[PDB]
């Protein structure tokens, strides 16, 4: 997190809003909701309270505006600048302008008025911009998705610095960003895109290009808003340039941001049997076409070449692949060694002398 | 005076999406 300079923050915890206008694009309850419910991320953290008054001059006052609109800070139509805040202080201070330009929902498509609010009203409580990429206050816009809003833990932390936590926290387990050099860093998946690695952890995945030594943090939202955010599996397929990830039964083949047609399958069309809820983890080989599917404490061999199950499948890890343990949480390859990873270790495994040769951290991958 | 004042008016932060 950061605060502004010289700390701006309120000297009083008893804040009034007003909404000014309203935008078209929702009802005037439907707003008035978005916003009640964008003040009570702030105020359940805190011992901040919110009243909302219907005439008057108020500390927050919030309007939908176009283009010039007022101040001289205009908005610029249809995307990139969503909405603007000031800081802590009178008149224009504690301020919040939306971008009617915009198209205002309380969905998933155009965009998200309490999402926009939530991250505009930390600015009007003295919330600078954070680097952490999974934090509200991040300067770049995602769509969080479907299930339940929680206000993660970088924004708390910051929120408090200023006015200390609330009596009562009804969701007191934040979301915190991944930690790349905890040695206790377990992975839900990895591949390949376009040379560099990617490995996932719940809704992020790093990428990581072999030239370089500091892993760029993404949310997986940033990328494919239409997929989960944490997922089970990924393999690539390179020359055809493309990924596939896993998730419960089902799996997407990706190029680049586009799910291609007819995606997500379901994993029975890949002939796993009924039993089977989840893809553990999953790496692919170019030049034999085949790729390795975990489950449990077994393996299928997958034929991309000619789309059936290898013959002879499944058979167990602890046959083919001894001494990486009984589950595979991750899996990638790369000249002629397989990465095998399982809770806080990889073991690094020969395919030329069918043995593991080096067993490292698994945070190792991240140059930690 | 009013260096003071100006100050929220500096900090104005904007949230962006790309196009
Ligand atoms: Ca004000
Ligand atoms: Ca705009
Ligand atoms: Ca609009
Ligand atoms: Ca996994
Ligand atoms: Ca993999
Ligand atoms: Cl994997
Ligand atoms: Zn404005
Ligand atoms: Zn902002």
């Amino acid at each position: 997190y950061n605060v502004f300079p010289r700390t701006l923050k309120w000297s009083k915890m008893n804040l009034t809003y007003r909404i000014v206008n309203y935008t078209p694009d929702m009802t005037h309850s439907e707003v008035e909701k978005a916003f009640k419910k964008a003040f009570k991320v702030w105020s359940d953290v805190t011992p901040l309270n919110f009243t909302r008054l219907h005439d008057g001059i108020a500390d927050i006052m919030i309007s939908f505006g176009i283009k010039e609109h007022g101040d001289f800070y205009p908005f610029d139509g249809p995307s990139g600048l969503l909405a603007h805040a000031f800081p802590p202080g009178p008149n224009y201070g504690g301020d919040a302008h939306f971008d009617d330009d915009e198209t205002w929902t309380s969905s998933s498509k155009g965009y998200n008025l309490f999402l926009v609010a939530a991250h505009a009203f930390g600015h009007s409580l003295g919330l600078d911009h954070s680097k952490d990429p999974g934090a509200l206050m991040f300067p770049i816009y995602t769509y969080t998705g479907k299930s339940h809003f929680m206000l993660p833990d970088d924004d708390v932390q910051g929120i408090q610095s200023l006015y200390g936590p609330g009596d009562e926290d009804p969701n007191p387990k934040h979301p915190k960003t991944p930690d790349k050099c905890d040695p206790s860093l377990s992975l839900d998946a990895i591949t390949s895109l376009r040379g560099e690695t990617m490995i996932f952890k719940d809704r992020f995945f790093w990428r990581l290009h072999p030239q370089q030594v500091d892993a760029e943090l993404f949310l997986t939202k940033s990328f494919w808003p239409e997929l989960p955010n944490r997922i089970d599996a990924a393999y690539e397929h390179p020359s055809h340039d493309l990924i596939f990830i896993f998730r419960g039964r089902k799996f997407w083949a990706l190029n680049g941001y586009d799910i291609l047609e007819g995606y997500p399958k379901k994993i029975s069309e890949l002939g796993l049997p009924k039993e089977v809820k989840k893809i553990s983890a999953a790496v692919h080989f170019e030049d034999t076409g085949k790729t390795l599917l975990f489950s449990g404490n077994q393996v299928w061999r997958y034929d991309d070449t000619n789309h059936i199950m290898d013959k002879d499948y499944p058979r167990l890890i602890e046959e083919d692949f001894p001494g990486i343990g009984d589950k595979v949480d991750a899996v990638y390859e790369k000249n002629g060694y397989i990465y095998f990873f399982n809770g806080p270790i990889q073991f690094e495994y020969s395919i030329w002398s069918n043995r593991i040769v080096r067993v490292m951290p698994a945070n190792s991958i991240l140059w930690c | 005076s009013e260096e003071d004042l100006q100050f929220a008016e500096r900090y104005l932060r904007s949230y962006y999406h790309p196009t």
